[PDB]
C-alpha cells in the first residue's frame, strides 16, 4: 500500500507538473499575445493620430489650393 | 521531532494555499476590472481623437470661409 | 494510512482540476487574443 | 513511508504554491504594466482634452472674427 500510494501520488504530481508547464507556456503565450495586442493598440492610436494629422494636412492643402485658385482668378 | 514539525508544515502550507488562491481570484478580478477600464479609456481616447478630427474639420471650413470673406472684402 | 491516502489523493485531484480550469480560461483568453491579433493585423493592413 | 508520502504531499503543496506564486508575479507584472499604461492613457486623455479646449478657444476667437468680417 505504501508503494501504491507513493506511485499514485507521484503520477498525479507528474500530471500536475506537466499541467504546470502547460499553464506556464499558456501564460507566456497569453503574455506575448497581450504585449502584441498592447503594442498594436499603441501603434493603432499613434497611427490614428498620424492619419488624422494627414487628412487635416490634405485639408489644409485643399484650402491653400482653393486660396490660390480664387487668388489667380482675382489676378486673371 | 521532524515528523511533528512535518505535520505542522502541512497545515501551514494548506492555509497558505487557501489564502493564496483567494488572492488569485482577487488579483484576477482586479486585472479584469483594470482591462475593462482600459477598454473604456480606449473608447474614450478614440472618441476624443474623432472629436479632434471633427473640430479641426470645423475650424478648417471656418478657415476657408474666413479667407473667402475677407477676400470678398478686398 | 488509507484515510491519509484518500485525503492526499483528493487534494491532488482538486489541485489538478483547478489547474485544468485555469488552463481552460487561459486557452479561452489566448483564443480571444489570437482573434484580436488577427483582427488588428487586418485593421492595420487596411489602415496602412 | 509516512515521511515520504507526507513530504511528497508537501512537495505537491509547495510546487502548487510555486506555480501559483509564479502566477502571482505574472499577474502582478501584468497589473503593473496595465496600470502604468492606464496612467499613460489618463495622460493621453488629459492632453487630448486640453487640445480640444485650445481648439475650442480658437473656435470662439475666429467665430467673433467671422461676425465682424461679415458685418463690414
Amino acid at each position: 500500500a505504501d508503494r501504491e500510494k507513493t506511485r499514485a501520488v507521484q503520477e498525479l504530481s507528474e500530471q500536475n507538473q506537466r499541467l504546470l508547464d502547460q499553464l506556464s507556456r499558456a501564460s507566456e503565450v497569453e503574455r506575448q499575445l497581450s504585449m502584441q495586442v498592447h503594442a498594436l493598440k499603441e501603434d493603432f492610436r499613434e497611427k490614428n493620430s498620424s492619419t488624422n494629422q494627414h487628412i487635416i494636412r490634405l485639408e489644409s492643402l485643399q484650402a491653400e489650393i482653393k486660396m490660390l485658385s480664387d487668388r489667380k482668378r482675382e489676378l486673371e | 521531532s521532524s515528523t511533528n514539525q512535518h505535520i505542522i508544515r502541512l497545515e501551514s502550507l494548506q492555509a497558505e494555499i487557501k489564502m493564496l488562491s483567494d488572492r488569485k481570484r482577487e488579483l484576477e478580478h482586479r486585472l479584469s476590472a483594470t482591462l475593462e477600464e482600459n477598454d473604456l479609456l480606449q473608447g474614450t481616447v478614440e472618441e476624443l481623437q474623432d472629436r479632434v478630427l471633427i473640430l479641426e474639420r470645423q475650424g478648417h471650413d471656418k478657415d476657408l470661409q474666413l479667407h473667402q470673406s475677407q477676400l470678398e472684402l478686398q
